[PDB]
């Protein structure tokens, strides 16, 4: 367990990469959330020299500095405590290790897919030593309505508005899938008072931060009243939720569905899109994990099809009892 | 992802690269046999096949071969050929998977006692690599942390407590070299069962392994043109290699695995997660035996990349007709940043180019998608259906993501009041 709270409406970030569309998407979100200031203070991109990039704060053109060297960006922007890393898979390891030499950075998002698992374990070790939360690799990131969104998460303004992501509700989620996190934004906005915070941990075998890492944050966050987990075949992370409920650590209602039930019906092993989504023992299948979660008191729909219906039912019970 | 390699591949790398004081015996003494083998040429290249008796077994990622009668032990060359007669080229079922036995390894028989069989395994976890040792091979276990070394003295101290005293030096040297080899070549799983140590040295009788295939950019010099075989019960297809080559060329993700080339249910779904959920839904509704593929495209591929992806699928689904026609499920979540207009324009271009075959094969297309510019994407899908005469039913963010699966399979009515929304 590291920090309970990663982001706020005052969070400032450095973006590593020439990702102007993603930065402008963040700023569009920042503006409709009524943030005082843009969430991106600076960019780092070693393939160009120092310069300024034009962005828009509402209708107003503003300038965000781009630095060739990370050290200059950090020095000029001590207020920054988040780095979003769009480095390619080839250099994501080195740039992330470098970021962790700056004590101001407490959260890093790693976008790239295709980082070797042995390199990610070394990132995890250094991040655990320093108490830095890593989201990713191989992720779109996450979104904290009203406060901060990572990169491309949640798309452009039309989707931010449609799914009510400009102000927080009471429902937190954690997902193995980038695209499905935006489907969760949609479902939760239609069935509850909306997303409080959502994180996509990415599809890799060793996510920089796990399901239980975030579930615990949400349990410890007063504004969160219920928690949704979109799990997946592969590994045994989801049994930690069973354990936390049994221990009395997790007391808020948890909804969870693990995708990958089809694998149980195939006659040979199938590697799915996410690098981590392959069951190496019977306990790693989605069917086994869904069954264990149901027996531990997690709210588990019969299939993905019924996920919205069970979220709504849990939400409405919490309202009825005065929790929301 | 971590991918299995053949026993031959793993032994070749080990014999090439491991560093030990131990004299590893029978280095590179293996011969590969398939139904097309020219046996005269095989024997010209491997004269040691006549020098002592042999062991023969399939090398196709089949576990527990000995229990299946699939290891022929202590045979002459004639005995190997007799043993292969009812097996080589034959269909076999292993577990629940069925495939052809078509790739075998022949190696020298190593006489040894049961006491000379050891077990060694190394495998990766979040917290480091566990190293396992057992003196009854054919179990001590130590976590090696991410930044830790594994020296011979560490192996003696932590793992060899039950090992025969006269074999600790050679075992500790071998296991130390094995671990450095595992790290240097980016293995995630490496099992040698049995490792045999006789008076004459170390013999690697069996090897199973996985490597982290994402490390090719680091390891390619040492790995060479490494092959990752499909699981037993599946074939490799040219279309899969074509898509894999596309996947390697940019940051976009393009994946295709053929499950049943003759299946009438085809998917072309965006995203790792959504593609799994749609597959789950298809199988929940009884379609597992008709599901032709698993795959996904995602990470904002271009119009051209998506056209090249789609045309591969449309080609694959118009090879042979099905009495009841076929179904194409073009689905996805509400995308975060994939350009739905650009990608759907590429698919529409493929549909146009294949409209003849698609009508001949009685394909019905169901679409559900949201994301950047999805309204224009849905429009062009509707339009190509109108201009080709192919039936296409187009849905947006107001339709539940997987509802089109039930529609396509007849379990629920098609709601035209939701078109394009
Ligand atoms: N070259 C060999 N010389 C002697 N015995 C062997 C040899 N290869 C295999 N065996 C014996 O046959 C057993 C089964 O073979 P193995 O390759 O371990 O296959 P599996 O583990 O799939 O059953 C081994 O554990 C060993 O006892
Ligand atoms: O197109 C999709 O639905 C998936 C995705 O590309 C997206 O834009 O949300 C996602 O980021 C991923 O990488 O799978
Ligand atoms: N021994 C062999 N038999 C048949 N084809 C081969 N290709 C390479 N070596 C061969
Ligand atoms: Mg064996
Ligand atoms: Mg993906």
């Amino acid at each position: 367990s590291k920090s309970t709270t990663l982001f706020s409406r005052h969070t400032k970030a450095i973006v590593w990469g020439m990702q102007t569309r993603a930065v402008q998407g963040m700023l569009d979100f920042d503006y409709v959330c009524s943030r005082d200031e843009p969430s991106v203070a600076a960019m780092v991109y070693p393939f160009t020299g120092d310069h300024k990039q034009k962005f828009y704060w509402g209708h107003k053109e503003i300038l965000i500095p781009v630095f060739k060297n990370m050290a200059d960006a950090m020095r000029k922007h001590p207020e920054v405590d988040v780095l979003i890393n769009f480095a390619s898979l080839r250099s994501a390891y080195d740039s992330t290790m470098e970021t962790m030499n700056y004590a101001q950075i407490r959260t890093i998002a790693i976008i790239a897919e295709g980082i070797p698992e042995a390199l990610t374990r070394k990132l995890i070790k250094k991040a655990d030593q320093k108490g830095v939360t890593i989201i990713g690799p191989a992720t779109v990131g996450g979104i904290k309505p009203g406060c901060f969104k990572i990169g491309n998460t949640g798309g452009m303004l039309d989707n931010i508005l449609a799914s009510k992501l400009y102000r927080p509700g009471s429902v937190a989620y954690v997902s193995r899938s980038g695209g499905m996190s935006n489907e969760l934004n949609n479902i939760i906005s239609r069935t509850t008072d909306g997303v409080y915070e959502g994180v996509a941990i990415g599809g890799d075998r060793y996510p920089g931060s796990t399901f239980m890492d975030h579930v615990l944050r949400y349990q410890d966050t007063p504004g969160v009243k219920m928690i949704v987990v979109l799990g997946e075949i592969g590994g045994t992370e989801e049994y930690k939720i069973c354990r936390g409920i049994k221990e009395g650590r997790l007391t808020k209602p948890i909804v969870c569905w693990c995708i990958g039930t089809c694998a149980t019906m195939f006659s040979s092993e199938v590697q799915f899109g996410h690098a981590g989504a392959c069951a190496n023992q019977a306990s790693e299948t989605a069917v086994a994990k869904n069954q264990a979660l149901k027996e531990a008191g997690v709210f588990v729909p019969r299939s993905f099809d019924e996920l919205g219906e069970i979220i709504q039912s849990v939400y409405e019970d919490l309202v009825a009892n005065g929790v929301i | 992802s971590a991918k299995a390699i053949s026993e031959q591949t793993g032994k070749e790398l080990l014999y090439k690269f491991i560093c030990t004081t131990s004299a590893i015996q029978n280095r590179f003494k293996y011969a590969r046999v398939t139904p097309d083998t020219d046996w005269a040429r095989l024997l010209q290249d491997h004269p040691w096949l006549l020098s002592q008796n042999l062991v023969v077994k399939p090398d196709q990622l089949i576990k527990r071969r000995g229990k299946l009668g699939l290891v022929g032990v202590n045979l002459t060359l004639d005995g190997v050929k007799s043993w292969l007669k009812p097996r080589l080229g034959q269909e076999a079922t292993v577990g629940k998977a069925t495939g052809f036995l078509k790739n075998f390894l022949i190696e020298p028989f190593v006489p040894h006692s049961q006491a000379e069989e050891f077990y060694v395994c190394i495998y990766a976890t979040r917290e480091g690599d566990y190293v396992l040792f057992h003196h009854e091979g054919g179990a001590q276990k130590l976590l090696v942390g991410v930044d830790e070394k594994l020296n011979p003295e560490d192996i003696k101290k932590h793992l060899l407590v039950h090992a025969p005293e006269d074999k600790k030096e050679i075992l500790a040297s071998f296991i130390s070299g094995l671990f450095n080899f595992y790290e240097d070549l980016y293995f995630t799983y490496l099992e040698i069962n049995p490792l045999v140590v006789t008076k004459d040295g170390v013999y690697v009788l069996d090897l199973a392994a996985k490597v982290d295939a994402t490390a090719d950019y680091i390891c390619k010099v040492k790995w060479g043109d490494i092959e990752f075989p499909p699981p037993f019960g599946r074939e490799a297809y040219p279309e899969e290699a074509y898509i894999a080559d596309l996947d390697a060329k940019s940051g976009a993700s393009l994946k295709l695995t053929l499950l049943n080339p003759k299946g009438r249910i085809w998917t072309m779904v965006a995203g790792g997660g959504a593609s799994v959920v749609y597959s789950d839904t298809i199988c929940d509704l009884g379609g597992v035996n008709e599901l032709a593929n698993y795959g996904e495209y995602s990470g904002a591929p271009s119009e051209q990349q998506t056209y090249d992806y789609a045309k591969t699928i449309l080609s694959l689904m118009t090879r042979e007709k099905h009495p009841d026609g076929k179904i194409l499920i073009i689905g996805g979540s509400i995308a975060n940043f994939t350009n739905v207009a650009a990608t759907f324009k590429g698919i529409v271009r493929a549909i146009r180019d294949y409209q003849g075959p698609l009508k001949e094969h009685e394909v019905t297309i169901f679409v559900r998608r949201g994301g950047p510019n999805y309204q224009e994407g849905l429009r062009v899908m509707g339009e190509v259906g109108k201009t080709t005469g192919i039936p296409i039913h187009v849905f947006g963010t107001e339709t539940h993501m997987t509802a089109i699966v039930g529609m396509a399979l007849g379990h629920r009515p098609i709601p035209e009041n939701l078109y394009f929304q």
